[PDB]
């Protein structure tokens, strides 16, 4: 269930143990998905109020949303999570194929006429 | 008016052998001679030449002499042996543009209208062609002198001839990077080409030496073209120019992928043509 | 959410409304994948 | 003044730097193109003009410092890219 996007079922398995305690393992299991929800806040979402993504983890209203909201963006505003969905800078690169392809063209010319 | 020049290796060596035959003076002597030949279809031609007797003293270097009797008689011999051959101009040995080569051309302009000169090289080293020709233009312009005249270099190259290529290719016998395939352009203009851009890059760097220290005339007619270089500097990588570049490249490796796909099958057919020469020969002969 | 995390699908979700929008991504041609599909097989067909 | 980056000005900027109204700047720039002091194109709907070629002017000993510097690192691009040519194209011809 950790393989796919099954989150809620994993947090249902957090507490539904028939075998033994498993407490130290579901506390690592807690942190390693805390930074995973704290990762998947970073999409091209819209404005989310201070209830929805406030309750996607396991909290009502502590300052843990101040810990995440000052940790990453989606800044604390008037019931607002700010979307800096930019993804703008990296394209329009002619020079990198004009270096790599400039290597690979001559590398095509090496095993083309010269005897090996 | 004049498109370009055509220079033969026979006259090209036929100046340097004169530099050998007056190289016994040791001190200083320039090979100045009369350049003979034609020009047809506004294409300048250079076939034959000789050299005129010339001396020059360092003090008061505004004095030249050409023996015009020697100019008349040997050229009359040359017309008599060859009525097709005629005058085309003159030449000097041209290390570094000696000063009498502003009025040598005015001295013998009465023979050829475009009495063109040719600067040659006696110590051959460059990354290009050490063959030069100017053209005479005079100017009554606003600035400069009222009587002003400055030579302008028409482009220069070595024209060939089907007769002379037998002797040229005979006299090479040294190295010749023929079998022009995927590699000859790579070295004649891609290794050598960017280094051809090196010298033209470095030449405006050589003009650049006058920032506050060099010669006294500043720009006037140098900087409109320099401004036009940075102005006409090509397009940056934002447009579909990028996407059309990817498009046609991505079209080109289709063709390369096709022929590359054919070649291995060709050599596979050549492999089966060898296994038939293996198995049906080893049992027969032994 | 993890389908945007792991790569697969790229575009946005309107979690407030409900709809998941997806852009029309055409002209993968200029994008430098089929040159790699070439280059995997150029050198390999030269190998055979 | 504008670099080779954009050099794309607007009719509001002509109305600012020349204090002349919106309905006359096109009659100005058609005359500039007819004289041929400038060479560029005119958009009307986005109110911008793609100026390409300008009449070349004169300059003092300060602009040759900038043209000097823009020449300077343009040398090492030819050095750097030709360096790959002689290195990778080494064995192709001796």
């Amino acid at each position: 269930y950790l393989m796919e996007g099954s989150y809620n079922k994993v947090f249902l398995a957090k507490g539904n143990i028939p075998a033994e305690s498993y407490t130290f393992f579901i506390d690592i299991l807690l942190d390693t998905i805390r930074d995973e929800i704290a990762g998947c806040i970073e999409k091209a979402y819209e404005k989310i109020l201070f209830t929805e993504a406030t309750r996607i983890l396991f909290f009502n209203t502590p300052k843990k949303m101040t810990d995440y909201a000052k940790k990453r963006g989606w800044v604390l505003g008037p019931n607002n999570y700010y979307s800096f969905a930019s993804q703008q800078q990296k394209p329009e690169d002619t020079t990198i194929p004009s270096t790599e392809l400039a290597k690979q063209v001559i590398e095509y010319a090496r095993q083309l006429e010269m005897i090996v | 008016a004049v498109q370009k020049v055509v220079v033969h290796p026979l006259v090209l060596l036929s100046v340097v052998d004169h530099f050998n035959r007056i190289g016994k003076v040791g001190n200083q002597k320039r090979v100045v001679g009369v350049l003979l030949g034609s020009w047809q279809k506004k294409v300048l031609d250079v076939s034959n030449s000789f050299a005129v007797p010339f001396d020059e003293d360092d003090k008061d270097d505004s004095v030249w002499f050409l023996d015009h009797d020697y100019l008349e008689n040997m050229y009359g011999m040359f017309k008599k042996v060859n009525a097709r051959e005629r005058i085309v101009g003159w030449y000097h040995t041209g290390p570094k543009l000696h000063k009498n080569d502003i009025a040598i051309n005015e001295l013998m302009k009465r023979y050829c209208p475009n009495s063109v000169l040719v600067i040659i090289d006696v110590k051959p080293k460059d990354l290009g062609l050490p063959t030069e020709a100017y053209i005479s233009v005079e100017e009554v312009h606003d600035d400069g002198t009222p009587t002003s005249k400055t030579f302008e270099h028409v482009t220069s190259e070595i024209g060939a001839e089907e007769a002379e290529e037998v002797g040229v290719e005979h006299l090479l016998r040294d190295i010749k990077d023929t079998t022009v395939g995927t590699l000859s352009q790579r070295i004649t203009n891609q290794v050598h080409g960017l280094k051809g851009l090196n010298s033209k890059l470095l030449d405006i760097r050589s003009y650049l030496e006058k920032v506050a220290t060099g010669k006294l005339p500043i720009n006037h007619q140098i900087i409109y073209q320099l401004q036009d270089v940075f102005n006409l500097l090509p397009d940056v990588s934002l447009q579909e120019f990028v996407k059309a570049f990817y498009l046609k490249t991505n079209d080109q490796m289709v063709v390369v992928y096709l022929a590359s796909l054919i070649r291995s099958v060709v050599a596979l057919h050549n492999l089966i043509n060898n296994k038939i020469a293996n198995r049906d020969a080893e049992k027969k002969e032994g | 959410a993890k389908a945007i995390r792991d790569g697969v699908i790229e575009a946005s979700i309107n979690h407030e409304k409900g709809y998941v929008q997806s852009k029309e991504m055409i002209d993968i041609y200029s994008t430098r994948e089929p040159q790699l599909a070439f280059h995997q097989r150029i050198s390999f067909c030269l190998d055979i | 003044t504008r670099p080779a980056n954009h050099r794309q000005l607007t009719f509001e900027e002509i109305a600012k730097s020349a204090k002349i109204t919106v309905n006359e700047v096109e009659l100005l720039v058609m005359k500039a193109l007819s004289v041929g002091l400038v060479k560029g194109s005119i958009d009307e709907v986005d109110k911008r003009v793609h100026m390409t070629w300008v009449q070349p002017r004169v300059l003092d000993l300060q602009q040759i410092k900038g043209m000097k510097d823009r020449l300077e690192f343009w040398c090492t691009d030819v050095k750097s890219m030709e360096m790959l040519v002689e290195h990778q194209a080494h064995d192709i011809l001796t």
